[PDB]
């Protein structure tokens, strides 16, 4: 049936579906899992790496990348698209700071990255397929710590705790069970690591996971090797 | 050999342009019909006129247009395409007069529209407009001019032409008539045209359901003959025959 | 056979053959008879002008037209395409005349018309010009006769024929053609090669003949062509 | 039995199954003892890989168009039962026939014989063989110089 | 079916239309080329000399891209003209910018980048042309390359493209002196390969075109051998082969005597 | 029926023609690369040539800057185009900021160019995988790898070509500090890596080494022969 | 069909253009939105769905210039794009003329903008059903627009998944409109959303979203606890 | 004056089947003489030379542009350009840029390839072709050179009798010109010879 | 299907453009619209269908004002109707700005006809699937009415009808001495026409749109004032009863 309705982003199906958009959403699944948490003390991000074998340095599988001094970004999906949208995010944050001399709120930043992900095939901009990447922007704006999830179809929303990636449906349940509002960042780190361990194949061991935290204080902190060992 | 049919720029393996031929088929689809004949000092065009409703206004319904003061045209084909082509011809005539500073010979006006149609048949845009346009005018040196501008790129000059559904029978009758003393008078040419149309139609013409236009070496203006002239010619000439 | 690769013009075939240009050449061959002869001191072009009736004023659309007073052009194929190529050939000749103050050499005019055909045979929405041109010219002192094909290919000819029965025309010319054929006899040879292809009576008005010699290309008038036809018959 | 093209809609599934059964019988579970199989094909390119495998068709001989003096051998073989004059040079006939298959050689001899039959004569002469070569090896060539010059 | 568009990759990673053009080049004429310590030369097979055609163009397949380089073309005629014009334009653009006749390698790389763009961009079929470039450049002296439709170019001591080019190159391999061949020996070998590759076993000036590039007086010279020299070479070679045949017959007579 | 379009997703979520460009890269001759302490080396299979066919015109290693070298594997035309654009980018970043071009920076540039050609529907992806090896101005023997899909990574040693899988397994097995402990053990490692897939040895190996702040040099046939002889001596001694 | 529903450039051989009908269907996949008016007000109440009890709820009332609110049911992408275009039109009118743009004219501009991408093969129809509120000098409006590029001046309308319930409730209870009270009008909107609900579920301070415009009240949105005075007072 | 910026001088005359084109050698910017080996007569064929004069940058650029055009023309139309066609080509080259021109005055001298008859022409800085059977002078000291032209010429002139005449004329003209001189190159084109001389001059 | 009907740039192998014909078929499915030319004006009526009661009286308005003095009455797809109305508005504005006097209706019809012809010619854009009529009155030119259909034909009409019931509307319009009636009576007769063509059982609800432009208003096209509309509707109910008799 979907032989003439799902081969183009601009041909509606009888249901009213953008099947290329759902296919990009599926391509999100393939990626390595990420788990972002937002609590009263900041925002945490814990992601799984999929190191195939040594001789591939740690600093090429970029799941966490720093967005301004007050946001971190966890990627799930195609790397080229991830680079493009992270670059859009950085240039937007810095342009907003340049023009308004203030730190872009995470709502604004994820809104604008979504605004880029919107223009699939509009003849006023230049892509032709949805940016097949689902991103988590976890930052600290004037409303306290916040965490905003973006899906490839340009939809972004606040999330007090969200997991993305291959381990999406298998970790949303755990997050649902464990999360509670009055949570401290230490609890957030431990809980995210526990859920990652639950839904990974290799044994979590400080060189198959990345961790970062953006706090109402010290900037985005990427946990270093010794800190990884301590937490683990 | 029907697979080479869905684009105006793909040849058939036997070197035929099917969607150029289908433009002629559209001409025939026009439903109406037209004829034209040129005499020693006159040129006369006759054409159908269907008014299949009492509310249609005969003042507006007409297929004899005035491209410029001296050049007139009869259309045979879809009315919208015909009127677009008429507007184009008016534009080109005006531009010619503006640039080169003298009235466009019918030769060139028919050539120009033929070349527009040729551009459309070669570059795969537009959709070759389905009308056949027959131009009449007065040329100072050669004399009267009757030309036809088919929607594939021929702008050929005719002693007597026919367009539309009855084109074949009209051409046969006109050959038969021309083979006898081609030097025709004004009234004799008006006749030849009207008689050709009447016989190819197996009908007798009312003074209204036929549109006739004429140009002459003494009247170089596109005179659309009125009901009075049509009635007079029909009745008197058929009687005196 | 190679069936799929025949509806486009930007896609080769396993044989390496672009089917669409060959189809265009078939359209060309399915056209009017036209003949060309390179005399020792001139060139002669002729082409059947038969109409479908006596109605057509057989003086309104010619088929042997000039491009300069040393170069001329006749065709076999379609007619609108021919008018476009003649217009562009005149434009190229005049552009060359402005850039270099010298009448365009026939070889270069042929090359540029071939380049135009190439432009039109190389995009996904342009129909290759279905018409093959014989270009006659007098440059330096040596008459030139070239053929330009829809494929963008230009090539010299001692004498040729093109149209419905090019095979018969060319065998006849092969029999009757010798290098030192002065123009007055080349005209007879061309008219005879048109006779062996021309159904019905070759009246002086349904044949077009153009001769290109030192004096300059000239399309023979009805009186001259009638004289020649009577002499030949 | 030829290339196994896809089936279900427009594939020669039935002839393909015939080929598959032939494959299995030539080689397969409970194979053969002393049954030899010779196959012939005018062009193998499309012949299926399973058959041309060196398990079912072990050897693949080629029959190149008779070369020089092989054409002479064929001329002799198909001109022995004939009436040749003192001064017929079958070698010269061979050179005049380049790249001509053995069918062409037979046809050349036969057409020389028919030419002899024409003129109430029971003798074939060198010129008769030449005319036979001309009439047999008719190499039709396209006259469309444009289609021929497409390629430089 | 992975061959309906130039820019389409096949599941086994082959640009089909590119291979299609590469094999199509076979149907073109026959060009071969030989490098020799003294010079460089190309040979070309005039497929078509029907006696009603003419010889207006001294060269129908070999062109002079500039004073120091020549190129032989094989493939579609229209693409051939387009590519030769672009080659001339590149050469003179290089002269304008730098004021030194373009190194042959640079000229070939430029044209082959053009062909690469064509095979990689949008709706444009790959140029159905293969070219053999000969030339002299101050960096590496005499030089000979072959450029295919795919934009790939190889520097060949000797090579051949076109009909029976595989046989031509096999015989080149057999009879090429890898570092000692002179221009006359190169001409002899070219005639031999042409005789063995052309469909007709008999050669003549009506079917061959030979081009020779040599440095003399410090300046390059690109000469298209006239029919007189062509026929003299064809002769010399045919009579040499006839003498070889006479020697073979003498050997047969000796064997019979034994 | 979800192929043939460079900007079309398969219902499972794959872009197939970029993957096809990758599989086209798989059809190239082995190229290995290693970064030592102060020597970064790239080795390649020549795959030999007919004696008439020159070899200067068959290149697989190209220096994009005094401190960045590139080893190609894939299609030759795409190789040339990408290398040419890489060179212009190198000497354009030199003007953009008066600093030698970081190896990571030129790797990003190649990734950007490849993605630019992939993401649109009238651009055939560059089917080439490249190993970039260099010394950053600050001083570090960096090595990255770039795929046709416009993705780049920071490898310490890896190979692309016909035998990428086997040679990567071998390097996993036989790469250590001892290996990268001198200016010659790294070279020896790379020759050992090549010999697994390339057999003729003398006529099927080419090496190019870059020492810290030292211009890249392509080791001579004699020098590579001497090294293979030395590893052969060690092989027989330990056998 | 099966060969006439691949683009908006092809008519079917029975007088219907299929892509526009497909987009009309697309509008139904959003959430219930019930919009309505009185003699001085215009209220838009929309059902904000939840993607998880962690992730917050999708907003469905956006705030165009101070005299236009907008409730969107359809593609979020197209909703955002048309929201940006409406904001641009309002600001441009404010710049050239110093008068808030009439909401019977902003709608015309949107209709033209959405018809243009239903007659060219260069884009897809838009995919948001739009309820535009606002109080120009005349009176409060509730305009509806659907991807078909037809705009309706509705006494009170609704759109989205389970929008019939709302439309029937409007049929039944609209006789009261044009004389209700500042809060009673909102109550009627809430009842419409209640009927759109799937039962079991109710109007909770979260899933309820309310937007208000009118004389002496520029556009406002009541979310989180700003809505409690409505749900608490709502009849059980 | 723009011409006076870099001076220079070019001359050409024709005798009996022989032609001569003579140029001063100097490149001084303003008054600072920079070199004395600047090429101003360029070979565009076997027996066809162009003596571009005037501003230095424009002279060089017109030379490169015209060589570009002539190379293309010859290869594409295999032939040796006739002098009239070269004159028209230069006219087009200069007149393509009337609204801001190359500040040079080309002067073409040569022999017709076929009939071996002589040709000399000049052009203005916008491209009015200028052909005359006696003289062509361009560049600064135009008045002095015209005076020598008129007052030192006789018809039906042979190789050496034309050598002496063109030399003397340009020698005097350029000696009587500031911002010009310091060496005179004379190119004599004959039916089968071409001579490039570097005659004396008041290099001071 | 047919294989020659996709896109409007392809002649079917008879000389027919199935896309234009489908556009006309979509035209012949919308509510009826009548127009009649009098001696001193032209009157329009449209059989507006309230698809729901929620819609204010004053929903989709199928009688548009093009220029001060031309009325456009549209039947078909109303989005395309509004687009065509904007095209005609812009063309009237351009004519006034470029020439100085109010647009002649014959010219406006010709230009809009050529516009729709452009959109039937091309393969990247579908032909307008909505027919309409242009009517006006001027002291100089006089009352005029015109029809423009998808194919783009501007035949002049004394009276016309477009939509579901056009044959019935015609047949009933011939039952009128249009040549001599006046706007006041023709308004009531238009009401009668609409109410005789209307099908209550099929269209459920219904409302009436009317307008006239004539000398009686000085050429300023105006929606029929409320009182005249009410009186015409009363007479239409009475005429329906009389026909039922």
């Amino acid at each position: 049936t979907r032989s003439e309705y799902d081969r183009g982003v601009n041909t509606f199906s009888p249901e009213g579906r953008l099947f290329q958009v759902e296919y990009a959403i599926e391509a999100i699944k393939l990626g390595s899992t990420a788990i972002g948490i937002q609590t009263s003390e900041g925002v945490c991000l814990a992601v799984e790496k999929r190191i195939t074998s040594p001789l591939m340095e740690p600093s090429s599988i970029e799941k966490i990348v720093e967005i301004d001094a007050h946001i971190g970004c966890a990627m799930s999906g195609l790397i080229a698209d991830a680079k493009t949208l992270i670059d859009k995010a950085r240039v937007e944050t810095q342009n907003h700071w340049f023009t308004y001399n203030e730190t872009m709120t995470v709502e604004s930043v994820t809104q604008a990255v979504s605004n880029l992900a919107l223009q699939f095939g509009e003849e006023d901009a230049a892509m032709s397929r949805p940016f097949g990447v689902a991103l988590l922007f976890g930052g600290v704006d004037e409303k306290g710590p916040q965490l905003f999830h973006m899906d490839p179809s340009g939809t972004f929303v606040q999330c007090d705790a969200r997991a993305i990636g291959s381990a999406s449906e298998g970790a949303q349940s755990s997050l649902q069970e464990v999360y509670h509002k009055s949570m401290t960042l230490k609890e957030a780190i431990k809980s995210s690591l526990i859920i990652l361990k639950q839904v990974m194949e290799e044994k979590l061991n400080a060189t198959n996971i990345e961790l970062a935290t953006v706090q109402p204080g010290q900037n985005f902190h990427m946990f270093t090797k010794e800190e990884l060992e301590e937490v683990i | 050999s029907a697979g080479f049919d869905r684009h105006i720029t793909i040849f058939s393996p036997e070197g035929r342009l099917y969607q150029v031929e289908y433009a002629f088929k559209a001409i025939n689809q026009g439903g109406l019909t037209s004829v034209a004949v040129r005499g020693k000092d006159c040129a006369v065009i006759v054409t159908q006129k269907k008014v299949p409703d009492k509310l249609l206004d005969s003042s507006t319904v007409t297929h004899l247009f005035k491209i410029t003061e001296n050049i007139g045209c009869v259309m045979t084909g879809m009315t919208a395409d015909s009127r677009s082509q008429v507007q184009r011809a008016r534009y080109e005539a005006a531009n010619w007069k503006y640039k080169y500073g003298y009235e466009i010979p019918v030769d060139m006006l028919c050539k120009r529209i033929a070349d527009i149609s040729q551009v459309y048949t070669q570059n795969a845009e537009m959709r070759p407009l389905g009308c056949c346009m027959i131009l009449i005018g007065i040329d100072e040196e050669q004399g009267p001019q009757v030309y036809k501008c088919d929607p594939a790129g021929y702008y050929c000059g005719f002693k007597a032409t026919a367009a539309g559904v009855k084109q074949t029978e009209s051409t046969s009758f006109l050959e038969k008539k021309v083979k006898k003393k081609f030097d025709w008078t004004f009234e004799q040419t008006v006749e030849t045209a009207i008689t050709c149309l009447s016989t190819v139609l197996s009908i007798d013409f009312k003074p209204s359901e036929i549109e006739v236009g004429v140009v002459t070496v003494e009247n170089p203006k596109f005179r659309i003959l009125t009901e009075a002239e049509i009635d007079a010619h029909l009745v008197a000439l058929a009687e005196r025959d | 056979a190679e069936r799929g690769y025949s509806f486009s013009l930007t896609t080769f075939s396993p044989s390496g053959k672009l089917v669409q240009i060959e189809y265009a050449l078939a359209a060309v061959a399915g056209g009017a008879p036209s003949v060309g002869i390179k005399a020792a001191n001139g060139v002669v072009l002729a082409t059947e002008k038969k109409q479908k009736s006596i109605l057509y004023d057989e003086r309104s659309v010619h088929k042997v037209e000039p491009i300069t007073k040393h170069i001329g052009l006749v065709y076999s194929g379609m007619g609108p395409d021919y008018r476009v190529l003649v217009h562009r050939a005149r434009k190229l000749a005049q552009q060359y005349y402005l850039v270099y103050q010298e009448p365009i050499p026939t070889a270069q005019l042929v090359q540029r018309v071939a380049s135009v055909m190439q432009e039109y045979t190389q995009s996904g929405g342009v129909r290759p010009f279905g018409v093959s041109l014989l270009i006659c010219g007098w440059n330096e002192g040596r008459p030139y006769l070239f053929q330009s094909d829809p494929s963008g290919a230009y090539f010299a000819w001692k004498a040729t024929a093109m149209g419905k029965n090019y095979v018969n025309g060319k065998t006849f010319l092969e029999k009757r053609y010798n290098e030192d054929l002065e123009l007055e006899d080349a005209i007879h040879t061309a008219i005879l090669t048109l006779k062996e292809s021309f159904e019905g009576q070759m009246t002086e008005d349904n044949i077009e003949v153009g001769i290109c010699n030192e004096a300059g290309f000239r399309r023979l008038t009805p009186t001259e062509v009638k004289d020649y036809l009577a002499a030949i018959a | 039995g030829s290339s196994r093209l896809e089936g279900g809609s427009g594939g020669d599934s039935e002839v393909q199954r015939t080929m598959l059964e032939l494959l299995n019988q030539l080689d397969g579970f409970e194979a053969t003892k002393n049954i030899k199989v010779i196959m012939a094909t005018n062009r193998i390119d499309i012949l299926d890989s399973a058959l041309l495998r060196p398990g079912r068709i072990d050897r693949k001989i080629e029959f190149p168009p008779p070369n020089e003096e092989a054409r002479l051998d064929i001329l002799k073989i198909h001109s022995r039962k004939m009436n040749l004059t003192r001064g017929i040079n079958l070698r010269k006939i061979a050179e005049l026939m380049p790249g001509a298959s053995g069918a062409e050689v037979k046809g050349v001899c036969t057409e020389a014989g028919m030419y002899a039959l024409r003129e109430r004569r029971v003798h074939v002469t060198q010129e008769d063989f030449e005319m036979a070569v001309a009439k047999v090896m008719q190499k039709d060539s396209e006259k469309n110089m444009s289609i021929k010059k497409l390629w430089k | 079916r992975y061959d309906s568009r130039t820019t389409i990759f096949s599941p086994e990673g082959r640009l089909y239309q590119v291979e299609y053009a590469m094999e199509a080049i076979g149907h073109a004429g026959t060009c071969l080329g030989i490098l020799a310590n003294d010079g460089v030369l190309l040979a070309a097979e005039r497929r078509n000399i029907h006696k009603l055609l003419d010889e207006v163009f001294f060269s129908e397949k070999i062109y002079k891209l500039n004073e120091d380089m020549a190129c032989s073309v094989a493939g579609i005629t229209s693409d051939a003209n387009v590519l030769t014009n672009e080659l001339r334009l590149i050469a003179q653009r290089y002269l304008l910018q730098y004021q030194e006749p373009i190194p042959c390698e640079q000229l070939v790389t430029a044209l082959c980048d053009i062909k690469q763009a064509y095979t990689q961009f949008g709706g444009k079929r790959p140029f159905g042309v293969s070219l053999l470039y000969i030339g002299w450049d101050k960096h590496y002296g005499f030089q000979l390359y072959q450029s295919d439709p795919s934009g790939n170019y190889g520097g060949w001591k000797a090579t051949c493209i076109g009909n029976n080019s595989a046989a031509a190159v096999s015989m080149l391999k057999q009879d090429y002196k890898e570092g000692e061949m002179t221009l006359k020996s190169a001409l002899a070998l070219a005639i031999k390969v042409l005789n063995k590759t052309m469909d007709v076993s008999k050669l003549s000036a009506e079917k061959v075109e030979i081009a020779t590039l040599t440095r003399e007086n410090g300046k390059t010279v690109i000469r298209v051998l006239k029919q007189k020299e062509v026929e003299q070479l064809i002769k010399k070679h045919e009579e040499e082969e006839a003498k070889a045949e006479r020697e073979k017959k003498e050997k047969e007579q000796k064997e019979k005597d034994k | 029926s979800y192929d043939r379009a460079i900007t079309v997703f398969s219902p499972d979520g794959h872009l197939f023609q970029v993957e096809y460009a990758q599989e086209a890269v798989k059809k190239g001759s082995t190229a290995v690369g290693v970064r030592g302490r102060d020597i970064v080396v790239l080795g390649v299979e020549k795959k030999s040539v007919a004696k008439l066919q020159d070899e200067r015109t068959v290149r697989k290693i190209c220096a994009l800057d005094d401190n960045v070298c590139m080893a190609f594997a894939g299609l030759t035309a795409d190789a040339r185009i990408v290398i040419n654009r890489a060179r212009v980018e190198c000497q354009s970043h030199r003007l953009t900021v008066e600093d030698p071009v970081t190896v990571e920076y030129i790797t990003r540039y190649i990734a950007s160019l490849k993605q630019r050609y992939t993401q649109s529907n009238g651009r055939r992806p560059f089917g080439i995988s490249a190993l970039i090896v260099g010394f950053d101005f600050d001083g570090t023997p960096r090595l990255y790898q770039t795929d046709p899909s416009g993705t780049y990574h920071a490898w310490k040693a890896n190979a692309i070509g016909r035998g990428a899988k086997s040679v990567r397994e071998f390097l996993e097995k036989n790469y250590t500090d001892e290996a990268i402990e001198t200016d010659d053990l790294t070279i020896k490692l790379v020759i050992k890596a090549l010999l697994e897939v390339v057999q003729s040895g003398g006529k099927n190996i080419e090496l190019a080494v870059m020492r810290r702040d030292q211009s890249l040099k392509i080791l001579n046939p004699e020098e590579i022969e001497k090294y293979v002889a030395e590893i052969e001596k060690e092989k027989e001694e330990n056998e | 069909r099966n060969q006439y529903d691949n683009d908006v450039t092809v008519w079917s051989p029975q007088g219907r253009i299929h892509q526009i009908e497909y987009a009309m269907e697309a509008v139904k996949q959003g959430s219930a939105t019930v919009g309505l008016k009185s003699k001085t007000h215009a209220v838009l109440v929309a059902l904000k769905r939840a993607q998880s009890e962690l992730a917050a709820h999708q907003k469905k009332i956006l705030h165009v210039d101070n005299h236009i609110g907008i409730s969107i049911a359809g593609l979020t992408a197209d909703a955002r794009l048309l929201c940006n275009f409406m904001r641009q039109e309002c600001l441009d009118s404010r710049f050239v003329f110093d008068r808030p743009l009439p909401v019977s004219r902003l709608v015309s501009l949107i209709g033209s903008k959405t018809q243009i991408p239903t007659q060219r093969y260069g884009r897809r129809p838009y995919g948001v059903g739009l309820l535009i509120a606002g109080y120009d000098d005349m009176g409060p409006h509730i305009f509806q627009t659907c991807p078909s590029a037809n705009y309706f001046d509705c006494r009170a309308m609704s759109i989205g998944a389970r929008s019939q319930s709302a439309r029937t409730y409007l049929e039944r209870h609209m006789s009261e409109f044009m004389e209700c009270n500042l809060n009673e009008l909102v109550k009627h909107g809430l009842r419409a959303l209640r009927e759109t609900l799937p039962a079991e579920q109710d109007l909770t301070t979260k899933n309820v979203s309310i937007g208000i415009v009118g004389k002496d009240l520029e556009f406002t949105i009541y979310d989180d606890d700003d809505v409690s005075p409505f749900l608490e007072g709502l009849e059980e | 004056s723009i011409m006076s910026y870099n001076g220079g001088a070019v001359m050409a005359m024709k005798g009996k089947n022989c032609v001569a084109i003579a140029a001063d050698r100097r490149f001084g910017i303003q008054a600072q003489m920079v070199t004395t080996d600047f090429q101003k007569i360029f070979p565009m064929g076997d027996r066809l030379y162009i003596g571009l004069a005037g501003l230095a940058t424009d002279v060089q650029t017109v030379a490169q542009r015209l060589k570009f055009r002539l190379n293309l023309y010859e290869l594409k139309e295999g032939r040796q350009i006739k002098p009239y066609t070269l004159m028209s080509m230069v006219a087009n080259l200069l007149y393509e840029k009337r609204f801001g021109p190359y500040y040079t005055e080309p002067v073409i001298a040569g022999l017709d390839p076929k009939t071996f008859k002589p040709f000399i022409c000049s052009l203005d800085l916008i491209g009015c072709p200028m052909v005359t059977d006696d003289f062509v002078v361009s560049g600064t000291c135009a008045e002095q050179m015209y005076g020598m032209c008129e007052s030192l010429w006789e018809p039906n002139m042979d190789p050496d009798h034309l050598f002496e005449t063109i030399s003397q004329a340009m020698l005097n003209a350029v000696d009587r010109d500031a911002v010009s001189g310091m060496g005179v190159i004379v190119h004599i084109i004959e039916k089968d010879k071409i001579t490039t001389r570097t005659l004396k001059a008041r290099m001071d | 299907g047919t294989g020659y009907d996709l896109s409007a740039s392809t002649f079917s192998p008879d000389g027919r453009v199935f896309q234009v014909e489908y556009a006309m078929k979509a035209v012949e499915n919308s509510s009826t619209a009548i127009g009649i030319r009098c001696k001193d004006g032209v009157v329009f009526g449209v059989e507006k269908l309230v698809l729901s009661k929620l819609y204010e009286e004053g929903s989709n308005k199928r009688l548009f004002n093009v220029d001060r003095h031309v009325g456009m009455a549209v039947a078909g797809l109303l989005a395309d109707a509004r687009s065509l109305a904007d095209i005609a508005r812009e063309e009237a504005s351009n004519f006034r700005s470029n020439f100085g006097y109010n647009i002649p209706l014959k010219h406006l019809a010709d230009r809009v006809a050529m516009y729709v012809h452009a959109y039937t010619l091309y393969s990247a854009v579908r032909p307008f699937g909505c027919s309409f009529m242009l009517g006006s009155y001027s002291v100089n030119d006089g009352a005029q009415l015109y029809m423009i259909d998808p194919s783009g034909v501007s035949y002049g009409y004394w009276g016309c009808a477009i939509g579901k019931a056009r044959q019935a509307a015609k047949t009933e319009i011939e039952k009128l001495q249009m040549k001599e009636m006046t706007c006041r009576d023709i308004v009531k007769e238009v009401a009668k026409i609409i109410y005789i063509v209307h099908d209550e059982v099929k269209d459920k609800a219904f409302e009436l749109e009317l307008s006239w432009v004539g000398e009686l208003t000085n050429g300023r096209h105006e929606i029929v004032p409320k009182d005249i509309r009410e009186e015409a509707e009363k007479y239409a109910k009475e005429s329906l009863k009389e026909e039922d008799e």
